[PDB]
RNA sequence: UUAAGAGUUAAACCUAGCCAACGAUCCAUAAUCGAUAAUGAAAGUUAGAACGAUCACGUUGACUCUGAAAUAUAGUCAAUAUCUAUAAGAUACAGCAGUGAGGAAUAUUGGACAAUGAUCGAAAGAUUGAUCCAGUUACUUAUUAGGAUGAUAUAUAUAUAUAUAUAAAUUGAUUAAAAAUAAAAUCCAUAAAUAAUUAAAAUAAUGAUAUUAAUUACCAUAUAUUUAUAUGGAUAUAUAUAUAUUUUAAUAGUCCUGACUAAUAUUUGUGCCAGCAGUCGCGGUAACACAAAGAGGGCGAGCGUUAAUCA
């Protein structure tokens, strides 16, 4: 991306069951490397389902574990996140629609909730 | 769903003329249909017979086109006439003193 | 001083004499042979103490020390049969009081070496319906039934869970002929009990999205993967677990 | 007893025993040296590996194969 | 795991979990454990052999030492601390399976977990290693419950030799019934401690050659039918299931019907709830075992040095 | 392995979190108090004497401390545009929503660290105070034992 | 001179100081460390491979430009070593593969940018031996690597301890001497295959891995809460429809048995030889120790041994 501090995603795991760690890191620093701060983790894996889950209606579940106090304020100072990152900004309502991109973009099934 | 094809790119055989990167010889592969061309995922493009690069461009071109975003060839990146950057001081040294 | 000891009776019986030469028997097989008593043309072996399961809700567990190896009862008359020197199977010279006269203790104690080892009692079908009734038409706590019964709250819990259970299978006719003989012997082969927060965001969802992102709050410094943590998969101290589908994952 | 002064690859001389019922080790013959004194030799702290080299596993190894470098 | 060899050998006298007739024999003949005139590493290696041979035996030796736990759990009588040695152990499914009366043996709860027979909470497990929770919901399939805990089914050539002899002894008595109803009326009511239509109602059976019925099944189904034995060969009801179908218990099961104190066992639906992992109270310890506090002590010593 | 136990038992390391302020608010009293209050004179204190001179080229007294003004901070880090009206433009309108939202989070972000910060001093302070009342305490406890003063002398008093 | 202190460097002028037997100076050796690995009850001790942090280096030495920061994997000069283009030339694989040597010993001259990052570009997109995958290698760790039943063959004639006969019966041995429920045989399974389908890693689209994991043994739907009975498409049959509805296993080494140190059922060959051995030690006819047979005891896809570390 720009910048010389990047809000992107850092590997952690094993081989062919990835996680990740949402971090905040120096972009000429290596991409497992010891980051400034790590906002969070991220499993891509969504959660299974059963068949009777399925006719239930419930829908796979991807988790995310995030610092949204200290994202939004590396987000004030001039930190710019990955694509990825984007993403999983936006869908968390930490960044808004003007993040967009044209590829990226419908009909609305579930909005997004707040609850504790 | 599938796009209506256009004037512009009549046929199957148009639009892999148009799209390039040697996509012309996959002709026999798709038999001229657009219903076949716009609903083969990668999964029968590989069983058929076209390589990994080959389908990944074409389904990528087939999402433009559905998407309406332009579809010309993009001419993949070539190494300098003089040779790659680790390699250019050499090349540059051989090629002025020999012409 | 230590050496193999072949595992022989510690209770008298009779050795094997002079053998034909093509026997190729041992002592422990005739040992075996004289505790198990005659084989049947089914194969069964009807003069052995054990061999029937009871049926009075007492368990019949062995007591070879009591009995000093002499396992052998007439099935019917169930009354003992040693080994005699013509081969038959006949009455004994002295009854041993020690079968006569055996401990409460000792007859729910189901290995003779240890004490401690004993059988748990088996909780009447009754009671586990009064307790079902109890707990889930009257709303009785686990805590009030587990007084009341002289029962444990796990205990009670599981036996909710399981009657609920057993009236599914019986709504949904899956208590077979077989189950139900296979139930009630194992019932009568034991003694019976005698009653007397952190901010969470849904993602939003669009159609052709096949998953909903859930956020967790967390605090920096707390959440993450920590940077140079120690490697225990090539240590016996490796980590392993089970997945919510059940399959086997390293943690 | 049947042992053999041997020069390693790092210069040093060494003497070591040669264990088994038979061997075929002769002069410039290439073996492998390990640890391990012949109590009853003075001077002798090595042995040579049967199966390793030029010498051979001993002939006919019933037991402890492994030790001999007999292979069945 | 390690392969099952020589686990009822009479000679080692070795006590197995599982319900084997020779297992049977051989916990019937060990009388206890002998730590007499031994010295201490003897003493320690002879409490191993037995309670490996018993507890886990399926498990390698270095794999137990990992799950291995130095530390007891428990709850006037002197408490069993020490027969907690091998509690660990019974949180694994394979052991709840065979504590629950659903297996014949350890290894048989594991073949059923294997095969994909057992569910824990309504999820299918085929891991043996599966390691259960206190709360824990965990099923068997009925069919392998009852396979387990019942009798073999005979082949059709055994049966039919079995029935063989059952027509012949039926004909045997008919006879002496209908020479001599007197004595055989006295002798029927001496072992309980007159009508002659009685023993006209005796009939004999034909006697059946197996050479030419040999091969079809319905057909002896059919000529074999005796006042017990009506209309099927001997323990083949309905040769479909993988049992003794007139379903009776498997043979000497009441010597290790043992009903766990960490378990509770519904036996209609073959289904258990894992209450707790087991404890040791004054006077009473949750671990089955056939061996005494001492041997266990002896394992434990042997098991925090790791045999040193 | 080890060390971990100092650790919670945590193998591995994260980054050490950085302090929104880098300096002490001008908001904490008891900082700035502390730091203007008069320096332990000699040598249990941190300051050169009266009559002793210093080295030539140095200075007698460290660097004040920057007390940073939230306030000041916010406006100067982060100010609000003057020129409020424009027209349309495509990209202009993303850089506006984009901005505006950077400026919520930093003035938010820095608003509620200062607040945290005081709500520590005053949590302290409650601790202490409530630490000095016991005290208080045990002083009504032992008169209690001493009122009952026969003022003979005692060996337990010697 | 520097942005900046200081004998850091350069110049000048003064004082006689500074370190050191609690070890200076000199020499040898060494990358350092952790919430990392090993070990121990612990203090500690060892390693610094793997994960992570710092430093230094990119064939060797010095200097210079640029720059905020470089004595830069840059440039110049020289040293070493090669290649041609024979030039005020190029290259130095401690980047990925790979080759030769050295060694007891450490792999592919692989696939893809699908994912996470990085560079360029306004974007479209392009590059990426970073990275992700696969290959080799028991180097290490984990799960599987089949359970129950089972000591013999024939012949006789609502009860049930069926009893008689004959025949056989491997190695060892003549009874506490066994091998051995070990085999065979029987019962019941699953893996693999063969079929269908089929996620997820990734979505706006793109999947290298991939002959994907997982599910079912005909396929759906229609209700109940995984197991049921139904309706409809399969299905050969016999004669639309009573019926069934792929097949199916089993596969262990290595060390030791005088004591330390678990291993009793005993024999044979040798004869202070051959040999064994971690320590004591054994071997001269009577070897529990050598080489073997039987039996037995450990660990087990590992076992032993050597080299080390801790206790
Ligand atoms: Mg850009
Ligand atoms: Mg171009
Ligand atoms: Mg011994
Ligand atoms: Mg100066
Ligand atoms: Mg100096
Ligand atoms: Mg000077
Ligand atoms: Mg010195
Ligand atoms: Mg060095
Ligand atoms: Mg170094
Ligand atoms: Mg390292
Ligand atoms: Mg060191
Ligand atoms: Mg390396
Ligand atoms: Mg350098
Ligand atoms: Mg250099
Ligand atoms: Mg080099
Ligand atoms: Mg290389
Ligand atoms: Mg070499
Ligand atoms: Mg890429
Ligand atoms: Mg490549
Ligand atoms: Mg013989
Ligand atoms: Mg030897
Ligand atoms: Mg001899
Ligand atoms: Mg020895
Ligand atoms: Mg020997
Ligand atoms: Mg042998
Ligand atoms: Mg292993």
């Amino acid at each position: 991306t720009c910048g010389l501090v990047r809000i992107r995603l850092a590997r952690f795991g094993r081989k062919n069951s990835p996680v990740y760690n949402i971090v905040v890191a120096n972009s000429r620093k290596a991409r497992d490397a010891k980051p400034i701060e790590v906002l969070g983790t991220y499993v891509p894996v969504p959660s299974p389902v059963t068949k009777r889950e399925l006719k239930r209606g419930v829908v796979p579940i991807k988790d995310v574990k995030l610092d949204f106090d200290r994202t939004k304020y590396w987000i004030g100072v001039g930190a710019q996140p990955s694509e990825t990152v984007t993403k999983l900004l936006r869908k968390a309502g930490i960044l808004n629609d003007a993040w967009a991109t044209s590829k990226n973009s419908r009909k609305v099934v579930f909005e997004r909730m707040e609850t504790l | 769903t599938i796009p209506k094809p256009s004037d512009q790119v009549p046929d199957v055989d148009a639009f892999l003329n148009k799209i390039g990167r040697n996509c012309n010889e996959l002709k026999d592969t798709f038999e001229n249909n657009w219903n076949n061309l716009f609903q083969w995922d990668s999964k029968i493009l590989k069983e058929k017979g076209v390589n990994i690069q080959q389908r990944k461009y074409i389904l990528k071109q087939v999402h433009n086109y559905r998407n309406n975003r332009p579809i010309h060839e993009i001419k993949l990146g070539k190494k300098s006439f003089f040779g790659g950057e680790r390699k250019r001081k050499a090349f540059t040294a051989k090629w002025k003193a020999e012409n | 001083f230590s050496r193999r000891r072949i595992a022989y009776p510690f209770y008298p019986f009779k050795k094997l004499g002079r053998q034909h030469p093509k026997k190729h028997d041992t002592n422990l097989k005739t040992a075996m042979r004289q505790f198990l008593g005659p084989k049947n043309y089914k194969g069964e072996y009807v003069m052995n103490k054990y061999f029937t399961v009871p049926t009075n809700h007492v368990p019949n567990y062995i007591k070879p020390d009591l009995e000093r190896g002499q396992s052998l009862e007439h099935p019917v008359t169930k009354k003992p049969l040693q080994l005699r020197y013509d081969g038959t199977l006949g009455p004994p010279p002295v009854e041993n009081k020690r079968l006569q006269n055996i401990f409460k203790d000792r007859l729910l104690q189901p290995f003779p070496s240890n004490p401690h080892c004993k059988t748990n009692y088996v909780l009447s079908p009754q009671l586990k319906q009064s307790i079902f009734e109890e707990i889930t038409v009257e709303g009785l706590s686990a805590q009030q039934v587990s007084q009341k019964y002289g029962l444990k709250i796990p205990r009670v819990e599981a036996i909710v869970k399981l009657v609920s259970v057993e009236n599914s299978w019986n709504r949904r006719n899956r208590v077979s002929s077989d189950l139900k003989t296979m139930d009630e012997t194992l019932y009568r082969m034991f003694p019976v009990f005698d009653s007397d927060n952190t901010k969470v965001i849904y993602g939003e969802l669009v159609e052709g999205e096949r998953s909903q992102y859930k956020f967790t709050n967390a605090k920096v410094g707390k959440v993450g993967y920590r940077y140079g943590s120690g490697n225990r998969d090539n240590k016996k101290d490796r980590r392993i677990g089970f997945n919510k589908l059940g399959q086997m994952v390293y943690i | 007893r049947k042992a053999c002064r041997v020069r390693l690859t790092n210069g040093n001389v060494v003497s070591a025993y040669i264990p088994g019922e038979g061997h075929d080790a002769q002069e410039h013959s290439i073996v492998y040296v390990r640890g391990g004194r012949c109590q009853d030799l003075p001077g002798v702290k090595y042995h040579v590996i049967r199966g390793a080299g030029d010498l051979s596993g001993v002939v006919n190894r019933i037991s402890s194969r492994s030790k001999y470098g007999a292979k069945k | 795991p390690r392969k099952a060899n020589l686990l009822k050998s009479l000679a080692r006298g070795r006590v197995r979990t599982s319900f084997n007739k020779y297992n049977l024999f051989n916990l019937y003949k060990k009388g206890g454990v002998d730590l007499k005139s031994k010295s201490l590493y003897q003493q320690k290696w002879t409490a191993k052999q037995e309670t490996r041979a018993y507890h886990g035996e399926h498990l390698t030796e270095k794999r137990w030492q990992t799950v291995f736990k130095p530390k007891l759990d428990s709850v006037i009588k002197e408490t069993p601390f020490l027969l907690q040695t091998f509690a660990v152990l019974e949180k694994r499914l394979d052991f709840a399976l065979f504590r629950a009366m659903f297996a014949s043996s350890v290894r048989q709860a594991r073949q059923f977990i294997l095969h994909g027979n057992v569910r824990v909470n309504g999820v299918k497990i085929k891991h043996p290693s599966y390691t259960l929770k206190p709360g824990d919901m965990f099923s068997v399939k009925p069919d392998k419950v009852l396979e387990a805990l019942g009798a073999k089914k005979p082949s059709f050539q055994e049966a039919l030799k079995i029935d063989k002899t059952q027509i012949v002894l039926w004909n045997k008595y008919v006879k002496e019934a209908k020479t001599e109803p007197k004595e055989v009326w006295e002798k029927k009511l001496e072992n309980f401690e007159f009508d002659p239509k009685w023993a006209k109602n005796l009939k004999y059976h034909d006697p059946i050659k197996l050479s030419e019925l040999e091969g079809d099944e319905p057909k002896a189904r059919k000529l074999i039918n005796l006042p017990w034995q009506k209309n099927y060969v001997y323990g083949r009801q309905d040769p479909k299931k993988p049992f003794f179908t007139p379903w009776k218990p498997r043979p000497f099961l009441s010597p290790f019907a043992i009903l766990p104190h960490h378990l509770e066992i519904s036996f209609k639906t073959c289904h258990a709830v894992y209450l707790r992992d087991p404890v040791a109270r004054p006077g009473q310890s949750e671990v089955i075992s056939p061996f005494d506090v001492p041997v266990h002590e002896r394992a434990y010593m042997y098991y925090l040095r790791n045999g040193k | 392995g080890k060390g971990a136990a100092k650790y919670g038992f945590k193998s591995g390391v994260f980054p050490t979190t950085r302090s929104i302020l880098k300096s002490p608010t001008t908001k904490q009293t008891d900082i700035i108090n502390k730091v203007k209050s008069p320096k332990p004179k000699g040598v249990l204190g941190i300051g050169y004497a009266k009559g002793v001179k210093h080295p030539k080229g140095s200075h007698r007294l460290s660097p004040k401390v920057n007390f940073i003004d939230v306030d000041n901070l916010i406006a100067k880090t982060v100010a609000e545009p003057q020129s409020i009206k424009s027209s349309n433009g495509s990209a202009q309108k993303v850089r506006l929503q984009k901005a505006e939202l950077r400026r919520k989070f930093l003035i938010e972000a820095f608003r509620k660290e200062e607040a945290r910060l005081l709500h520590k001093h005053e949590y302290l302070q409650k601790r202490t105070k409530e630490l000095e009342k016991a005290k208080e305490l045990e002083l009504e406890k032992l008169n209690k034992e001493k009122s009952s003063d026969l003022t003979i002398m005692t060996l337990d008093k010697m």
